[PDB]
């Protein structure tokens, strides 16, 4: 589970053909919060418009560097799943937050 | 990089239709099978690319039940889909649960299995990890 | 700023009663609603407050069945109440999921949730967190 | 989706009319290991044995703002269960250490 | 210490039968028992012991249903047993759920639960932590009777 | 929970009634990738997922585990009597917090 | 012409269990393989080597009366040497008389004997013995209750 | 019943899926004549000491067909055992030894 | 003890008043040894009923010398008989069968 | 010279002596039978046997009670074909030992022919015969 | 040369006393001991020597059980005994069955065996095959 | 498990010895008598046994006890592998293993 990063200007510094050259994406709400009333579950989106749409573009080559990170995921992400024992859904965010800050106290 | 906050660690989903791969489904039966002893195992991700095409299949016996695992209350229906094939179909030499040849995965709303449910629409692709804060995903998307 | 150890989080209740908010049966049914479309949330907290009223309320149909949510193995009833007030209601108009107005937590045993289950006593909180030691621990609990 | 710390002397130090001076709070009681056989599962309480009451004071001004704490603590964490799909248990105690732990060493 | 990554944190039980207890099901019976009013709890845990004893239990009442809990989906056998101990019991006069009297563990495939299910081979042990590093890890590794009834 | 380093089978550092001889099983990663065998399909089922093999008592390694057996249940009992969720309970991100917690801060 | 028997120490006779036939070895299943009868003698041969078996039994069936409707065994009956898995199943059976028989053909395998019947308190194993015929040569080349038990038809 | 050759060179050739491949097996003893007193049943190893552990190879599909030759003589001798009215353990290898003494005489 | 061969021609080939020519004789199944499920034992004829009935004609004067056989054999198999200390049933075909194999090669 | 291709090509059949002409009515068939110690009890095991005409069923015992022959053991069975069965009642005071043939003849079981004359079982008197016969020959002259 | 009948065979029993071994009681009981875990052994043997010395001993524990085993019914007393010697004793810290430490065999009536019988006379001794026919054998006879 | 024979300048084909043997062994003049081999009319276990002496004349009873010597080696490793506890027999071991080695030579 390996993941890159965000280094921009000191273009996109990226630290760890067969694509598409368009995508757009859907993802979960950034700014809903423009009222301050949004917020509450009964004044909420719901689940039709909870999705916000989007276009991701090419600047350099960033779409064929996480397209072809479908295969160094999967082959491992697999036999993560594997060692577990539960049928429930499975976070991993808070495994790559401690396994980052695991990687950068080695010294 | 350095992340400031749990928040920033994204996982996108790509599916395999944008690697030019077949997506046509009297030739994808071949990267499903079946198969008995094999536990499934569920991944949430936060967000994931749409699919040119979607399937919804249910496949039934000569006794008349389905042999596809019942869907807990997390599974959803895709959220984006163009062109969604609804595929009735029959198989009575088939025993087990359904699992994927590739290794891909199949992509519901937030939630990545690696098995088939019942009348859940999905797509066939993998997941990855990455991290952008705020700024960097505020100088795109937009 | 200092945290030795991961217990030393802390997650404490608070209600509405002890903010001088008025929590009478017939002011206090115009705060909760009921809406389609929007899934259960729960959360588990450590401490909580003693609360001068708690509610037992079980809603029905004219079909005779309740429109509440069958409540999971671990929900309980909140541990220490001064008045229980029970309500036996019935409401013919509406459907769905009952949701509070004021975004405040459905407070149970160590669980805050945003929905209302039906037989178990609950009370109206929200949820605070801080990081405390034992030294200032035993010099502030008495 | 702050998180306040105390510390002894300076009286507390907060570091990081509509409420009540009375707040009296019910706790799990962490002296049941001098008994030596109360923490085996037989031998314990149970469930309505399990909770020991106490009374927290107000010493410098402590109780109106945890109770102003409380009120837009909400406001976060409603979006913070918002962005998850499952329907049980989360614990955020995990997700509080990591953020704290991030936060105050980030470099 | 050293801690580099994530899963060479272990979680490994060791069985009470490696422990010089003796285990034979006519008196290792004597450590559990019957109670209301606690909740079953449930730990994972990733490696373990090959298991001497095993027992294999079934308790009903007089009327014929089954004083023990129902297994979830995530309870499993036991991986390896030297000896599988098939038990059948009943017992009038007591109600709950089964607990262990020494505070130790019923092991089972890679959860360590505080109950006794039903229709399920278990041990009893109890799990250890420990952090290891990889190249350490590779040098380093090659009707019966009235039971319970207090 | 205490926990146990296995440093250098030299260094013991931490946080009668035993056996020598300490079989186990466990699930080695190392040789279960072997190419095309991580796929669910292409690989085992429940019997036969696991491993054998043995720990050489060298530095008296499992008559000190056993007593860390022993002294762990305590503590990991009064954790599980907190909590409230009744399925299986992921322990291992806990310790992993907990050192880097005692190992800097306050 | 393969007249390979020089000696008779060449005695490599293997009982070759039925766990490695893909034969269903549960405890519940393994039941069903077993029925009483009466009129039929005993019979026991004698084979020198075999498997190491997967799974072995121990088996005790009474009556309401309390005794036991096994045959109690001779000196030379032991233990099966390899079993990885032991089950202990102690049952009864009320309507059952005769001695405890096979339904297949399979042979209750103990230490070096193979009978045609269960015996008292022994681990056995079902298999089946073969005889044939290799030199030292060739070997050393290669070497390395419960109640209602069984039912009835 | 059956009786098979199995000779090696002057080629594994032969005389007279639903198995496992590996075979481990437990033997008596190949030589223990090599300790120099371990003949005498005082200085011996016992009921317990007694085997010795092996695994044969299956590089010439040789445990598959003895698989299938116990089942197919399994009735001969179970048709054997029943014309003798002797209870106690009945050797065949003297039989075998004059059946194959019997059963060639052409050259 | 002493043995004929009695074998066919292809006047009668044998070899190596006090009679009755009427011989019926209890046997051992005299043909079909074989069926579906009569080689087990559960399914078996059962200790009672395994013999039939023959009648062996005298047609060449085979019954009177077969009397007179075995009216003579009990001075060689009491003596051998006599120098066994074994007191259980005693197994005799092994040694005619060697006996014959010993004879027959003589030189 | 000599057609033996099989272990179970050698039959042992015992001819009964009731077939010989010899007179076997019990009243002078007991003078063939006598007692003696020292001498220690042998079996053997045979095939088949010739359908007998009388058999017989003999308890004899001491008058303190106790029975003057040998316990049988769980290999003696009775006879199989017996057309008559005579039951004899007797009472010996002053025989000791086991009993015997004094002809020499063999005391017919169930296949094992013995020396020695067993409580509770039906026997016959009889010599056993030795002979070698394939399956074609036996099928042809058997019937 | 050539072997003709089956009975042709011998197997002679030669006994110890002829190899100028010592033979007094006293100093022939050290040859054996006992221990547990190993099954006793018979094996026919037709004819052999008559010896100088013969025993007759019975070793009981001290609360009054013969450790020896009880003889089956084809053991019997040697046949002639130039000399025989009663010895008894006991001993507390001896358990299982009597061995020979040579490996030689116990001679008794056309048996010998492995262990040590109670009240039957035995010698020391050994068997040896070997094949003479009744054509040369009176030569060698008397 | 050696087993000589003799010859009828006697060729044998496969201190610690005393020269004079003496051996007890089973009537054979029992047999002429004419009824002595009924059980009935026999001599018993007592009176079964003739006295008599093997010559020293080629030095075969020295070989023959050091034959006793090494065969005790031979054949308690054959008894170890049984599993009977009962008297066994070994002539026709010894039978069968001189047909199966005769076919050879
Ligand atoms: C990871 O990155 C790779 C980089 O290549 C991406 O590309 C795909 O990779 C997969 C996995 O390796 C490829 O799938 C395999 O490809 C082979 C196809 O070759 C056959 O077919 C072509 C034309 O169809 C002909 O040349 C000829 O017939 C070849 O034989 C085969 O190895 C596999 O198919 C066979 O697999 C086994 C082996 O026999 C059989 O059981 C099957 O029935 C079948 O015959 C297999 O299909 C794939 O081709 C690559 N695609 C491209 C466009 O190159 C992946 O996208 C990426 N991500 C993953 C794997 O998730
Ligand atoms: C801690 O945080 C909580 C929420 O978690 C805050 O509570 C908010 O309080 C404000 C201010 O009171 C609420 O906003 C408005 O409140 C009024 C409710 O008053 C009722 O009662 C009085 C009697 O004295 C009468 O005016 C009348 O009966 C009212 O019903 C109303 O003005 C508004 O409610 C509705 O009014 C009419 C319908 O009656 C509609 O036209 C309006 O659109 C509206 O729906 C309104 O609610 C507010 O609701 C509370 N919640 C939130 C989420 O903001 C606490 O103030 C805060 N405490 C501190 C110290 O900060
Ligand atoms: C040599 O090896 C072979 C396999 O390689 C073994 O053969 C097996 O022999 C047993 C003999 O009992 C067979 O079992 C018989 O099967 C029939 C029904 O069984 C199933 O049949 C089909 C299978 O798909 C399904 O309908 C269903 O699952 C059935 O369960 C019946 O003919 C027999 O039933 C008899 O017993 C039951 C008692 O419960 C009663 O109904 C009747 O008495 C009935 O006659 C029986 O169960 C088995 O099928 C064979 N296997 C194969 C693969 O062919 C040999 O046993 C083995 N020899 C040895 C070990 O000596
Ligand atoms: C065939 O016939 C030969 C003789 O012709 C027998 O050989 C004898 O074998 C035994 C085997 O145990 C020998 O006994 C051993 O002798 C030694 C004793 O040492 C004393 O004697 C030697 C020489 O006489 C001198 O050094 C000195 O006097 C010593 O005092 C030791 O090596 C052995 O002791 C062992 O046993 C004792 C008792 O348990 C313990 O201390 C130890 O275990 C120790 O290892 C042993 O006693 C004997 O000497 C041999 N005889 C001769 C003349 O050499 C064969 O046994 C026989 N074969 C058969 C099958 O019967
Ligand atoms: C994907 O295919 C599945 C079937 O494989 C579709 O599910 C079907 O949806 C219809 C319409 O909602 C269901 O009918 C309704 O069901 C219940 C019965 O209690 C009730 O609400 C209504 O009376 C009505 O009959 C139908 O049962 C259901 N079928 C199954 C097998 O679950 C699904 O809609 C398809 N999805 C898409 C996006 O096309
Ligand atoms: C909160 O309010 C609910 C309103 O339903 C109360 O639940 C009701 O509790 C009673 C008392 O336990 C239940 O009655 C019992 O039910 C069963 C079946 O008959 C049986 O155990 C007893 O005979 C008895 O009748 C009743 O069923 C239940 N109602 C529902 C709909 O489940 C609840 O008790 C209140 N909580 C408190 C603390 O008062
Ligand atoms: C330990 O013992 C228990 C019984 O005390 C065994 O559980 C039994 O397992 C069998 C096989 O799975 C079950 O039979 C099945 O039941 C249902 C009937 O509707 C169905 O799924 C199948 O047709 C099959 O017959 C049986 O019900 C179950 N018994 C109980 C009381 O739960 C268990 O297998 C034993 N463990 C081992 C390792 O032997
Ligand atoms: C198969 O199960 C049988 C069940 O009877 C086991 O035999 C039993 O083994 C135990 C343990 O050795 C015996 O207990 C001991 O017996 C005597 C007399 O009390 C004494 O030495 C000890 O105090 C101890 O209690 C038990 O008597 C024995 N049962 C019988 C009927 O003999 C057997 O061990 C099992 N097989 C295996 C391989 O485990
Ligand atoms: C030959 O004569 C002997 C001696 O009389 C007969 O043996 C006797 O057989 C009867 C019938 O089976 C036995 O009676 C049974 O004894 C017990 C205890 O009462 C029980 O199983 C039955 O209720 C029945 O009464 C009797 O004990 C037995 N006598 C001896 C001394 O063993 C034998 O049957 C005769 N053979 C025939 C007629 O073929
Ligand atoms: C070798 O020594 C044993 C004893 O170690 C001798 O056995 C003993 O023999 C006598 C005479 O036969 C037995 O006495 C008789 O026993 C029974 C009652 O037990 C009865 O028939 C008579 O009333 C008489 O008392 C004695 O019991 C027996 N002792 C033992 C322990 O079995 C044996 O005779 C000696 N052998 C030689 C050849 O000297």
């Amino acid at each position: 589970d390996e993941s890159p990063s965000f280094n921009t200007s000191t273009s996109l510094t990226f630290s760890y053909n067969d694509c598409d050259a368009e995508l757009r994406i859907w993802s979960v709400q950034e700014d809903d919060l423009a009222a301050g009333l949004s917020w509450i579950p009964f004044f909420g989106p719901g689940i039709e418009g909870l999705y916000t749409a989007g276009l991701i573009k090419n600047q350099n080559n960033l779409v064929c560097r996480l397209r072809r990170l479908a295969n160094q995921t999967a082959k491992s992400l697999e036999l993560l799943l594997r060692v577990t024992t539960e049928e429930r859904t499975f976070s991993l965010i808070n495994r790559i937050a401690i396994d980052f800050l695991l990687t950068r106290w080695g010294g | 990089g350095t992340l400031q906050k749990t928040e920033d660690v994204h996982l996108m989903g790509f599916t395999l239709s944008g690697q030019k791969v077949a997506d046509s489904p009297l030739e994808a039966s071949k990267r499903w099978a079946f198969r008995t002893g094999v536990p499934p195992k569920n991944v949430e991700y936060t967000e994931g690319e749409e699919a040119k095409t979607c399937y919804n299949i249910s496949v039934t016996d000569p006794s008349g039940k389905s042999l596809l695992l019942d869907p807990p209350s997390n599974i959803r229906d895709y959220p984006k889909c163009k062109t969604v094939h609804h595929i009735q179909g029959q198989n009575p030499h088939a025993q087990g649960i359904a699992l994927h040849l590739w290794g891909a995965f199949f992509l519901y709303d937030r939630v990545a299995s690696t098995t088939m449910y019942r009348g859940k629409v999905f797509t066939e692709g993998n997941i990855a990890a990455m991290i952008v804060n705020k700024t960097v995903h505020r100088m795109i998307f937009s």
